[PDB]
């Protein structure tokens, strides 16, 4: 997996990308890899499909009862917290995941919370998450800045994600983006790499090492 | 072990150990609640047995729940020693766990809640002591008034009094506070406050406790002194009206 | 099946009042008059014994005052079992605060301990309360000398000077008659003795019916249980006997 | 199931705790049995009223040893004490024995059974003991003790008392009979006398049960060896010794 | 005082378990039920009252057994009599389990007693009210046993509860006296048979249903067989003989 | 009467006051009436509401595919019982491949509530549950009452004025019982006998529910429009 | 009468807590609910004690879930432990089964919960509230259910519980048909408050709510419930 | 009222149900002594069978608790079947967790124990049961002893239990009285069975059949119980004396 998000000017970026893989096996390529857990709130998901998946639905679930008993969107730092005492509680289990918890609330504004099955907890600008990580931290370190436009920052996000799912073996399939502004989270398109690769070939120039 | 049910309904419908812990709440002291423009006034009587009593080790009737929030009551002081242990142990938790101090609301209905659940658990009786719980939510300047009884409600009040002698002063509430012009000034509060607690306490200040609550974790207790000079201009405006 | 046998001893009466604990109130009245005066140098804790006779020993018996730690006794009214209980428990408590803290337990905490411990038995557990009411003396470096009630409802107060047991409205009325703040320790000793001679039922108040206590100071705190010996000497230094 | 979770004793409007009371009642209608203590020893007596004289009277031993430095004695209901005697024989190991090397100082195996007392007058479903006892005991740093253990849990030590029928009239002979300057022996002899009073059929070894918190007994100790072993400082006198010292009254 | 019959395992001041007596009284309401020691085994019959005809015959089966040796019949309580009969299947589970050989009569018998006993001995139980015939044919030969309310139970040569109880007793009387040698398995089978018509004659208002099991070393092999089909018809026609 | 204040406590008379008072809690509720043949076993309800503007309250229950009930008293204690029926069942298919005989759930549901009548605490369950089933040994019809008696009958009914349902089906025995492998002719018989128990009222469709179950008909449920055709 | 327990039949075959605790909800304030096919409505006497009372705080309709709805009467301190429970069985059947729970299993939850008390612990006394929980599923469209602490729920076209709950279930039934409509069920509701409340019903001590298959569970906020009691004012005015 | 039911103390200081447990003991009607030889230890028990429907074997009141214990019961046979399982499996525990056979005052003792527990503890009611157990302990020779409902337990030279108790005890007595020994100065334990046959002929003034005693023999490392013939040859025995 490689998952990114970072916010700015604009508010958030979120991108992933698609694939599952049991071990060197390619178990699917169209896996959804953020969960929408409220129009304000995503979570990204990496590490064990299962895990991720079973616990950021019951994430949504905690801060649906949230929103019933406190009649308030949960915020951001809460939502990150009960998944982050969650997986603590199951520290040295095995559960693995890596989570971010990214969204909008007017009481802290446009936030994003790493959280992961070690019980680590980290409020960011900036962070890659997945076994390919590495390669989409260096494209987007090398091309960040807070004052992006909204159209520069999602193609950010998407070059990316491709950037790590050409150089990472278990990245790739599909880019999944999403633009968390103050009025929610808005989807931006599903990206098969098998095009986007080219396109971006041939209209960034980049990608000398290929043949094509 | 012990399972039985102490607090069961009667056939017209009551339950009467939560009724008998409200009149254990009628004898309790006096305690009275008023909302300013941007501050929280509580005031509490003590009793005029205070012949010989240590007033700097003895406990205060209001206790302080979280650095925001403050909670007075009226009835069994050790019921109420219990409630306000379980009501800082749960703030500290929300804390904890939500990073963010407890709303009023939310510290109230857990109070209640308690109060609530020892009216239906086998084998308890309820508290005889009811709460006034006052404060500011966090990162607002809108003051925040709840009174719960000893049966789990729970209810918002512009101004409320509880305990022996609270008809008296809750007739002066009624008819000295308006809800289009709450007392503005932090003075104007607790003179509003020591003026309600007057009206039934007769022995003056000295038998007076008042505490202001204002915005962003301020919370002051006011000296006997200061205390004094209240009763002073009420006791000179006496004369006026 | 037994509910027509449980006499349900933490319910309310119509009037608000729990049965059990005015019971138990009624029956420390018949307790042994104790008596504590907080000076600004000291606190002193006097007892009476109810239980009296020739052949009753004096040198090995503690009745009425009890050691909690090192800073902080006890003056009991009521039954003398149940006292023991709560005082195994609370100096269980304070070197439980010991061992956590790595310092004394301030006196206030441990009264609040056992006045928990007491309020319990009134709320749930279908039991009794414990038939006996407590004068705390202590001393800590945060608010000093301190003195504190304790019955079995479970509320305790602080005081400059009190009295629990038999003949507590008399000793009440004699302790705010005689009491000034900036008195020393000496003089609370003549008090508490000519209170304890002024309200006792015996016909003199002799050295063998009565326990004595002082937590004093060096610039530390050394709590003293009068022995015999002393309580005789000290009654002939305050002119209630002769030799 | 258990459904008495409650308590059996409570306060009267009064301020009585009714079963405690009542509890004293069956203790005051028990057997005479008194304690006298001495300056190189204590004493406790009592009669051994047999309901039959086909009964063993050696087999109802009214004087029971709970360390080899502590015995006791009872009036009221016999089987409360026995069980009584089986627990503070086994807390004095449990509680002190297995901890410290040493058995208790009689105050405290006094205070563990006092303890067990007011258990019984505040646990849920249970009535308070039905006996008063005197415990008999010796410890190195607080030498000879008697202690008297009401059903209430409530401890006294006394230089001399009776508990039973006869205690009134027992105490008051030993409120003019005691001296601070008493020995083992004339408390002994005090004792029968005391006793004399308060039996009113035959008067003999046979019929009273008499022991004594005195010095060491190395010939009781069963094994030598050990220097720091002194041994036994209880002991139950014979019937062969109680008339002895009867016949000379 | 008074208030001694309230409460279980109450003591009256002459010494009695007032509730106990009450389930007896329970007991003594229900239909008639027998059973017959024999030379080499044990019968036991009931009387079913067909309220209706509206109930399907030979259906409703009371006759309970435990193991395959022994039979259980019980009158007063028909539930109390299952939940007995289901603890003493488990005690009897129990004992194969651990020993191996099935359990013997009189150690059932005890089981049965201890449980029935002890539900006597507090306050927050009440007392079974069943009395129960049961036994069965073990190494030692047949037993027969009835275990009442109080958890008293003994060995008879012959047993009888319910309303028609005296009437039954008396007739099994006749029987040990007629001929003490014994009866046969058969012979045991038609006379319960005749002793349900005859003890029917308290109930004689509504119609009854017969129903017989037995359980014989030699015309079961020592398990627990109901009498159906051929030989619970000649012992109807037996019963019909000796009422005319 | 001091001798009605729990299960444990005997009358002098040997009564059980308070098993007495939960079927007197059975006969307040509304009728319901069973019968069978020798290939199916019908159940008719009628359900009763609480005014014009209520719902005719649910009951009859499905316990499985081949065993159901109908309850007269506490809704609440009939679903207590059905939801134990339907375990019961469950654990017979899962554990032996074996549909529960229906003579094997009259006896778990009567060990079930005769373990409420001995112990103190709780109390008996105020209903009665008529059982219908198609088991290897044919169709089965059971009455389950508080005391524990289970009864296995041709025909019977519960609840209010029930008698009239039974000394009906009492006299049409040799009727119904021969109506094998036609069954809208066995639930009009049960639907007569269900209106002989009518006062003031008369079934119409929001007031009658019927239940069949046969040699090749599971257990079937039918309200509203369903059972137009049989009023 | 202490001397019996709480799970004791009366001679009649009732349960002595569930009867007294319904006599406790008819002093409770009213509440009532008509279902119509294009929505249910729920309404409630708020009923504050003072004027010093802050009547919006008086939270007698509560959201369950987004197609689920709750009005209480009785001791609503009670009322809270069913709450939760049926939020927390509506947010866990959204978990297990990715769809909104039936009204009546809801319902059915609740209530399995209401009858859980006695002397392996269970609460000591049954519930002293009624509920009204009013939902919209496919299945079974718009419904409106009444829970009681006898563990029994019924199903009404319009039901009312309460203080003065005979003759507002008498209106409804004159005043109910199958083709009501939702503005017409408010303005029902409204008028059968103001008939049985003590004081002039206006804004602050009526509370109005509704479900839609459209817009899920929403409370009508002060200004649109006091244009509709205007409404209705006006509507009234014009009969002769 | 109330304290006549359970077992806590009447304002006289008595247990009421320990009394009216004591007065259950006596409800069969039946008599039974025991007596002590040179090393033996017999109990002779009438049997009394009022049914003829009885099997007259399974009638009995005597209980082989060990392979060295005997134990006679008066009172209710439920109750005296509950306590003769309960003392078979402490003499079993006794044995396997002290690796010797438990002695029987030490059994005497548990039961005792026993008792004591159920007069303390309100929630299970005294057993209407008087327990006689004899042996013939390796430390003691020939022992009797026997524990009531009260928890009390002694020791005997010869004792008797049931309507007719204080009769044969006065018998006993008065044959010790004259005898100036303990015992019976027999050496054989059918010499001791006729004794005590003879004596209870004696005391309670009625014959004996076969079918109407029950004898039970405590001999070193044996505990048995007479059949109706072994008595028969007893009583033919005794004719010629
Ligand atoms: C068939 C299921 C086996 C499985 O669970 N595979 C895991 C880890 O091997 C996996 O697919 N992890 C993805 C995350 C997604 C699937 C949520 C990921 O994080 C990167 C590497 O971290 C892809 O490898
Ligand atoms: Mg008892």
């Amino acid at each position: 997996t490689t998952t990114l998000a970072f916010r700015f000017q604009g508010g958030i970026i979120v991108a992933v990308d698609s694939r599952a893989t049991a071990g060197n096996w390619v178990a699917s390529q169209t896996v959804k890899k953020v969960i929408e857990i409220n129009p304000f709130l995503l979570g990204t998901m990496a590490g064990g499909a299962a895990d991720c998946q079973f616990w950021e639905t019951w994430l949504g679930s905690q801060c649906r009862l949230h929103e019933l008993r406190e009649k308030e969107r949960i915020s951001v730092a809460a939502a990150s917290k009960i998944l982050s005492n969650l997986v603590y509680q199951y520290k040295g289990a095995g559960l693995s995941m890596g989570t971010m918890i990214c969204g909008y609330t007017r009481k802290e504004g446009p936030t994003i919370y790493y959280v992961d099955s070690d019980g680590t907890r980290l409020k960011g600008d900036i962070f890659c998450v997945g076994s390919g990580q590495t390669f989409a931290y260096g494209v987007l370190d090398s091309n960040y800045k807070w004052d992006l436009s909204v159209e520069d920052a999602l193609y950010l996000g998407k070059r990316s994600i491709l950037a790590a799912a050409h150089r990472d073996a278990y990245s790739g399939g599909s880019v999944n983006l999403y633009h968390v502004t103050e009025d929610g989270w808005i989807y931006h398109g599903n990206h098969d790499v098998g095009e986007l690769f080219w396109k971006v070939k041939e209209e960034e120039g980049s990608f000398n090492n290929v043949i094509g | 072990g012990y399972d039985r049910a102490l607090s069961i309904f009667s056939p017209d419908g009551h339950i009467f150990q939560v009724e008998y812990a409200l009149e254990a709440v009628k004898r309790g002291t006096c305690a009275v609640g008023v909302k300013g423009k941007n501050c929280v006034v509580l005031g509490c009587e003590r009793r005029s047995t205070l012949k010989l009593q240590d007033t700097r080790i003895t406990p205060s009737k209001v206790s302080k729940i979280d650095s925001h929030v403050v909670l007075s009551f009226s009835g069994l002081n050790a019921d109420s020693r219990i409630l306000i242990e379980k009501a800082r142990v749960e703030a500290q938790s929300h804390r904890l766990t939500l990073e963010d101090p407890v709303t009023v609301e939310y510290l109230t209905r857990y109070v209640a809640g308690v109060q609530q659940r020892y009216t239906q658990s086998g084998g308890v009786r309820p508290f005889g002591v009811s709460t006034l719980i006052a404060g500011f939510d966090p990162r607002d300047d809108e003051p925040k008034l709840y009174q719960t009884e000893p049966s789990g409600i729970y209810s918002s009040w512009s101004a409320q009094t509880i305990g022996r002698n609270s008809k008296t002063v809750r007739e002066f509430l009624e008819k000295n506070y308006d809800r289009k012009e709450p007392p503005a000034t932090v003075e104007e509060c607790v003179k509003l406050t020591v003026r309600s607690l007057l009206e039934v306490v007769q022995t003056g200040a000295k038998n007076i406790e008042i505490t202001v609550v204002k915005p962003d974790s301020d919370i002051v207790a006011l000296s006997s002194e200061e205390i004094n000079q209240y009763v002073t201009q009420i006791e000179q405006e006496k004369q006026e009206q | 099946g037994s509910r027509r046998y449980d006499s349900r001893t933490t319910i309310f009466s119509p009037e608000g009042r729990l049965y059990q604990v005015e019971y138990a109130l009624e029956s420390i009245s018949h307790a042994g008059t104790a008596i504590g005066i907080m000076a600004s140098d000291g606190i002193v804790l006097a007892a009476e014994r109810k239980v009296t006779s020739t052949l009753l020993e004096q040198d090995t018996s503690t009745e009425k005052l009890y050691k909690l730690n090192d800073k902080i006794a006890v003056a009991v009214a009521g039954l003398t079992a149940d006292a023991e209980i709560l005082i195994n428990t609370a100096r269980i408590h304070a070197q439980n605060y010991l061992k956590t803290y790595n310092e004394d337990i301030p006196v206030e905490i441990l009264v609040r301990r056992l006045s928990d411990i007491k309020q319990g038995y009134t709320q749930h557990g279908g039991l009794r309360p414990f038939g006996v009411s407590f004068i705390y003396a202590g001393y800590d470096d945060r608010y000093g000398y301190q003195l504190y009630t304790s019955n079995p409802s479970g509320n305790y107060t602080g005081w400059k000077a009190i009295s629990v047991g038999a003949n507590t409205s008399a000793a009440q009325t004699l302790l705010q008659m005689d009491y000034k703040d900036d008195m020393k320790v000496d003089d609370a000793i003549e008090l508490a003795l000519k209170t304890l001679s002024k309200t006792t039922d015996s016909s003199a108040l002799t050295y063998d019916r009565l326990e004595f206590a002082t937590i004093r100071k060096d610039g530390e705190v050394y709590q003293k249980i009068f022995k015999p010996q002393e309580i005789k000497d000290i009654l002939v230094k305050t002119g209630i006997t002769k030799k | 199931t258990d459904r008495y979770s409650f308590s059996l004793t409570t306060f009267s409007p009064s301020g009585k705790l009714g079963q405690i009371d009542y509890a004293l009642t069956a203790v005051k209608q028990g057997v005479t049995s008194l304690g006298i203590k001495a300056t190189n020893g204590v004493v406790i007596a009592t009669e051994k009223k047999s309901s039959s004289p086909l009964a063993m009277s050696e087999t109802l031993s009214k004087v029971s040893l709970l360390t080899p430095d502590i015995g006791a004695v009872y009036s009221g209901m016999g089987p409360d004490y026995r069980v009584l005697v089986d627990k503070s024989r086994k807390v004095a190991h449990t509680s002190y024995k297995r901890i410290y090397g040493e058995y208790p100082p009689t105050k405290l195996l006094v205070s563990e059974v006092a303890k067990i007392m007011q258990e019984a007058t505040q646990s849920g479903g249970v009535r308070p003991f039905g006996v008063s006892l005197l415990i008999a005991g010796h410890d190195e740093f607080n030498g000879f003790s008697l202690y008297q253990v009401d059903p209430s849990g409530s401890y006294f030590p006394w230089k001399a008392t009776a508990i039973g029928k006869g205690s009134v009239a027992a105490k008051t002979f030993l409120e003019k009979r005691w001296n601070d300057e008493l020995e083992l022996e004339d408390a002994i002899h005090i004792a029968l006398l005391t006793l004399k009073e308060s039996v009113e059929g035959e008067f003999n070894g046979d019929t009273i049960e008499l022991a004594i918190i005195g010095d060491e007994n190395p010939d009781l100790l069963g094994y030598t060896g050990i220097p720091t072993d002194k041994g036994p400082r209880f002991r139950k006198l014979t019937s062969q010794e109680i008339n002895d010292r009867l016949e000379a009254l | 005082g008074t208030g001694y019959d309230l409460s279980n395992s109450v003591f009256s001041p002459d010494g009695r378990n007032f509730q106990v007596e009450y389930a007896v009284k329970a007991v003594e309401n229900g239909t008639t039920s027998i059973g017959i020691k024999c030379n080499d085994g044990v019968v036991f019959a009931v009387e079913k009252l067909i309220t209706s005809k509206l109930l399907v015959p030979q259906k409703n089966v009371k006759i309970q057994v435990v193991d395959r040796h022994i039979g259980c019949v019980y009158s007063g309580l028909i539930p109390d009599g299952r939940h007995l009969v289901n603890r003493g299947r488990e005690e009897a589970a129990s004992f194969k389990k651990l020993y191996k050989t099935p359990i013997p009569i009189p150690a059932f018998a005890d089981r049965l007693g201890q449980y029935v006993q002890a539900h006597t001995l507090y306050n927050s139980v009440r007392p079974f009210g069943v009395s129960t015939i049961f036994g069965g044919v073990d190494k030692n030969g047949a037993h027969l046993y009835m275990l009442e309310p109080s958890g008293s139970y003994w060995g008879y040569k012959g047993a009888a509860t319910g309303k028609g109880r005296q009437s039954a007793k008396a007739e099994l009387e006749k029987l040990v006296d007629h001929h003490p040698e014994g009866l046969s398995a058969r012979e045991a089978v038609k006379q319960a048979a005749k002793i349900i018509y005859l003890a029917h004659e308290d109930n004689k208002e509504k119609d009854f249903e017969l129903e017989i099991s037995w359980c014989s070393l030699s015309e079961t092999n020592g398990l627990h067989k109901f009498v159906k089909g051929d030989l619970l018809q000649e012992a109807i026609d037996f019963a019909q003989k000796e009422i005319n | 009467n001091n001798y009605d204040g729990d299960t444990v406590t005997f009358s002098p008379t040997g009564r059980l006051f308070q098993v007495e008072y939960a079927l007197e809690a059975i006969k307040q509720g509304s009728v319901t009436v069973g019968l069978r043949s020798n290939t199916h076993a019908v159940l008719v309800a009628l359900k009763r509401n609480a005014d014009e503007l209520s719902s005719y309250q649910k009951k009859i229950i499905k316990c499985d595919e081949h065993m159901g009930l109908s309850l007269a008293g506490l809704a609440p204690d009939a679903r207590v019982l059905s939801n134990y029926l339907r375990q019961q069942c469950n654990y017979s298919s899962l554990v032996f491949n074996r549909k529960l005989a229906v003579e094997r759930a009259g006896h778990l549901l009567c060990d079930k509530a005769q373990k409420n009548t001995q112990s103190y605490g709780g109390r008996p369950y105020g209903v009665g549950l008529l059982i219908i089933g198609y088991d290897k040994s044919g169709a089965h019809l059971l009455e389950f009452q508080p005391s524990g008696n289970v009864t296995e009958l041709y025909g019977t009914a519960i609840g209010a004025r029930s008698q009239g349902a039974k000394t009906y089906l009492e006299r049409t025995l040799d009727t119904f019982i021969k109506i094998d492998g036609n069954p809208d002719e066995l639930i009009k018989a049960g639907v007569e006998a269900i209106s002989q128990s009518l006062r003031d009222e008369s079934l119409t469709v929001d007031n009658l529910s019927i239940a069949i179950v046969g040699k090749d008909t599971p257990f079937t449920i039918y309200d509203g429009e369903a059972v137009a055709k049989y009023i | 009468e202490y001397d019996r327990g709480v799970s004791t039949f009366s001679p009649e075959g009732r349960l002595f807590q569930v009867e007294y605790s319904l006599e406790a909800i008819k002093l409770g304030s009213t509440a009532i609910g008509i279902a119509t096919k294009e929505g249910v409505v729920l309404g409630v006497e708020k009923r504050a004690t003072s004027p010093l009372l802050e009547s919006d705080s008086i939270e007698k309709i509560v959201e369950i879930d987004r197609h689920i709805g709750c009005a209480m009467s009785g001791l609503t301190a009670d009322a809270r432990s069913m709450i939760e429970h049926a939020r927390t069985a509506a947010v866990t059947h959204n978990l297990y089964y990715d769809e909104d729970i039936n009204v009546e299993s809801l319902t059915q939850s609740v209530c399995d919960l209401a009858l859980r008390f006695g002397e392996e612990r269970l609460m000591s006394r049954p519930f002293g509230v009624a509920l009204l929980i009013a939902g919209h599923d496919a299945d079974d469209g718009y419904q409106l259910f009444h829970a009681e602490p006898s563990g029994t729920f019924y199903r009404y076209n319009a039901k009312a519980i309460g203080s003065g709950s005979e003759g507002a279930q008498a209106e409804l039934l004159n005043e109910w048909h199958s083709s009501l409509t939702l503005k017409e069920a408010e303005l029902l509701v409204l008028k059968i408050l103001k008939q049985v409340m003590e004081e002039k019903l206006d804004e602050n001590n009526a509370q109005l709510s509704c479900i839609t298959k459209q817009d899920g569970f929403k409370i009508y906020d002060n200004e649109k419930t006091a244009e509709l009691i205007k409404e209705l004012k006006e509507k009234e005015a014009a009969e002769s | 009222g109330y304290d006549r039911h359970i077992t806590i103390f009447s304002p006289e200081g008595r247990l009421y149900q320990v009394e009216y447990a004591f007065k259950a003991t006596n409800q069969t009607n039946i008599n039974s002594l025991a007596v002590r030889g040179k090393d033996c230890t017999v109990v002779i028990s009438q049997k009394k069978v009022p049914d003829k429907l009885l099997d007259p074997t399974t009638v009995s009141y005597i209980f082989c608790i060990s392979r060295t214990i005997g134990m006679v019961v008066n009172g209710p046979i439920p109750d005296a079947r509950n306590a003769a399982l309960r003392a078979k499996a402490e003499a079993a525990e006794f044995r396997y967790k002290y690796g010797y056979d438990m002695p029987c005052d030490v059994l005497a003792k548990r039961m005792a124990n026993l008792s004591q527990i159920y007069t303390q503890r309100a929630y299970m009611r005294p057993l209407g049961v008087i327990l006689t157990f004899v042996s013939v302990d390796e430390e003691l020779g020939p022992s009797i002893y026997k524990t009531d409902p009260a928890g009390y337990y002694v020791g005997y030279k010869a004792t008797a239990t049931g309507p007719k108790q204080q009769e044969i005890t006065t018998n006993l007595e008065n044959h010790f009285k004259k005898s100036k020994i303990d015992h019976i100065n027999e050496e054989s334990w059918e010499k001791v069975v006729e004794f005590a046959i003879t004596h209870m002929i004696d005391a309670l003034g009625t014959e004996f059949s076969k079918n109407d005693l029950e004898v039970g023999v405590a001999t070193k490392d044996k505990f048995f119980t007479l059949s109706a013939e072994n008595i028969e040859e007893r009583l033919v025995a005794i004719a010629e004396q």
